[PDB]
């Protein structure tokens, strides 16, 4: 498992964890569950680049403590 | 390998875990990859957004740093990509600062976090005593209204797509 923390303009802390390989399609929504607005309504990017459903923690060489910014989708 | 970059790769990779667990939102900082796909420490791909509530808003600007074997005794060489509108910014895109300035007000303990926010502060605030390029700083001394207009065409040009 690994360690990663959401964040966004309005500073919103939360934190989470999950697999080194496991699909990051879920958290994805998952954030959006949490919460509380369409799915399709938020951007999740990482290093600069966009992060991709099929996308692996594995791929990206993610690690402990990582962050991750989530902008409105426009 | 530069076997002179030993202190310099050694900082780097501080600086680089340091990044990665904590840095300001909507920054961009990333070592580029060799030919094959080793980790280039020397030299970074780094974004900076424009500050919110100035006529930068929005855009995100991006700009390599270059660092020299004797980093950290030495700041590193910062150029936007593509050369930047700005009065302080020289056509060919080398950015004009203090704290990038071994004669000046470098300290090898800044950090990265410390000169990008340095040159985020420096887009809306910038230097007239001091002008890298002729016509961005012309136009802010002759024309602010149509300063802004360039400023905001310029942000609009480069609002992540």
């Amino acid at each position: 498992y690994i360690k990663l923390k959401v964040i966004g303009q309005d500073s919103s802390e939360i934190h989470f964890k999950v697999k080194m390989t496991t699909h990051l399609k879920k958290l994805k929504e998952s954030y959006c569950q949490r919460q509380g607005v369409p799915m399709n309504s938020l951007r999740f990017l990482f290093e600069g680049q966009r992060i991709a459903d099929n996308h692996t923690p594995k791929e990206l060489g993610m690690e402990e403590e990582d962050v991750i910014e989530v902008y409105q989708e426009q | 390998g530069s076997h002179m970059s030993g202190i310099a790769l050694s900082r780097l990779a501080q600086e680089r875990k340091a990044w990665r667990k904590d840095h300001p939102f909507g920054f961009v900082a990333v070592p580029t990859k060799n030919p094959d796909g080793t980790m280039n420490l020397m030299n970074w791909e780094c974004a900076i957004p424009g500050k919110k509530g100035t006529p930068w808003e929005g855009g995100l600007f991006k700009l390599r740093m270059l660092f020299k074997d004797d980093y950290p005794s030495s700041p590193p060489k910062c150029k936007f990509e593509p050369p930047l509108f700005h009065p302080n910014v020289y056509p060919s895109g080398t950015v004009c600062l203090s704290i990038l300035e071994e004669d000046k007000d470098w300290r090898p303990a800044i950090t990265i976090k410390q000169i990008l926010l340095g040159i985020q502060e420096l887009l809306n605030e910038p230097n007239i005593q001091d002008p890298a390029q002729a016509e961005a700083y012309t136009i802010y001394c002759q024309n602010r209204v149509e300063y802004e207009k360039r400023v905001r065409a310029q942000a609009k040009k480069f609002a992540p797509s």
